[PDB]
């Protein structure tokens, strides 16, 4: 199964290629705030699973599908993301929901 | 719009 990102701000969906994808400041996600690194985190799609690893001093945030608050992620650790979960590159901004393919 | 060093 594959994966795509759904911006919570109503931006168009972003498909994720198999393997690793660097996310952060850049055209892929349309992020311009300079508090987000151009190499802010890694997303890996492999064997039907998505995991995220924050790789910058400025953190990533995590919110599981059945929870209601963006929690800061442990730096440089992998976290598996299920369909319905969300992650973000700022605590209140640049939030993305995980969708599976097929859905 | 996407270039420039990151801020901490």
């Amino acid at each position: 199964g594959g994966f795509e990102l759904q911006p919570r701000d109503g931006g168009p969906r972003v498909a994720l290629a198999p393997g690793e994808t660097v996310i952060g400041r850049g055209p892929l996600l349309g992020i311009t705030d300079k508090r987000v690194s151009r190499r802010h985190a890694i997303l890996e799609v492999a064997g039907g699973q998505l995991r995220i690893k924050p790789i910058h001093t400025n953190p990533c945030f995590y919110q599981s599908s059945e929870k209601s608050q963006l929690l800061p992620l442990k730096p440089n650790l992998w976290c598996y993301l299920n369909p319905g979960d969300s992650f973000s590159l700022l605590v209140d901004k640049y939030i993305f929901r995980i969708l599976s393919i097929p859905s | 719009p996407y270039a420039g060093e990151t801020d901490e």
